[PDB]
């Protein structure tokens, strides 16, 4: 559509509403990469509340 | 603000998550009128809310 | 769990003065307003009066009852205060305690006590 | 020697609602059925409501107070409750709460309290 691989569905809520707060935070980057082989990356969250 | 929306529509924006302070224009008597009513205009800034 | 509990009520002349207090037990009600609510027997519960927890205490009261019914609170016990001053036989009704938020700028009960009897009569 | 004490009198006017309370001190009343009486001025005592404080709760009210008026107890207080719904002027009278036994299937008072004052009147 414009060039390489894109996002472009959006496909994860369907409205968003009543608003409290919104953050544009730094990367977790990772890309839009497909390589193959070997899993070469590992990443672990804890989530508590 | 470039655009203010007429009396009939008010234009309404939402503060959270930061830090509100505006002694740098309260002591400048930049505005002709600074009217609060039932509040201090200074001492209102010193909690959270 | 929040609890309200109120304490002081009875009977009181024409004239005489009197004070309910309602304490307020589980949660912290800093950002809430302590208020009262009077609900004459066989009638709708109207409003007495409302005050805020802030540096800046807001207060209101209900017609009938404005300037009489003196309200006040405290943030470190979570009590409401409410003074009757120089009642009236009309005066007469069972007064719940109400903690509530400010929403919209208009006082919002959330949580309400079970009330107690105050009666004003010749 | 057995004593009982009323409480939650006063002045409701039509269409609200009280809470009655008597507390018997004593003895055990396990096996005593406890129940409330009120007079009006002017007229003779009638019979209002009896419960039994047994496992399973039989329960009794008047003709004229059927579906308005309730009646529980507590065991472990010795206390009964008395519910009154949707009150009317006729139902100004002095209330009074009665101790007694189950004799041949009727309920037969043996101690009674002092009694409380309920006028319904705006």
């Amino acid at each position: 559509n414009n060039k390489s691989w894109m996002e472009s569905e959006f496909r994860v809520y369907s409205s968003a509403n009543n608003c409290t707060f919104e953050y544009v935070s730094q990367p977790f980057l990772m890309d839009l990469e497909g390589k193959q082989g070997n899993f070469k990356n590992l990443r672990e969250f804890v989530f508590k509340n | 603000a470039t655009r203010f929306a007429s009396v009939y529509a008010w234009n309404r924006k939402r503060i959270s998550n930061c830090v509100a302070d505006y002694s740098v224009l309260y002591n400048s008597a930049s505005f002709s009128t600074f009217k609060c009513y039932g509040v201090s205009p200074t001492k209102l800034n010193d909690l959270c809310f | 769990h929040v609890q309200l509990v109120e304490s002081g009520g009875g009977l009181v002349q024409p004239g005489g003065s009197l004070r309910l207090s309602c304490a307020a037990s589980g949660r912290s009600f800093n950002s809430y307003l302590m208020g009262w609510f009077r609900q004459a027997p066989g009638k709708e519960r109207e409003f007495v009066a409302w005050i805020s927890g802030s540096p800046h205490d807001i207060i209101r009261y209900r017609d009938s009852v404005k300037d009489r019914f003196t309200i006040s609170r405290d943030n470190a016990k979570n009590t409401v205060y409410l003074q009757m001053n120089s009642l009236k036989p009309v005066d007469t009704a069972v007064y719940y305690c109400a903690v509530g938020s400010l929403r919209v700028g208009s006082f919002s009960p959330d949580y309400w006590g079970q009330g107690t009897q105050v009666t004003v009569s010749s």
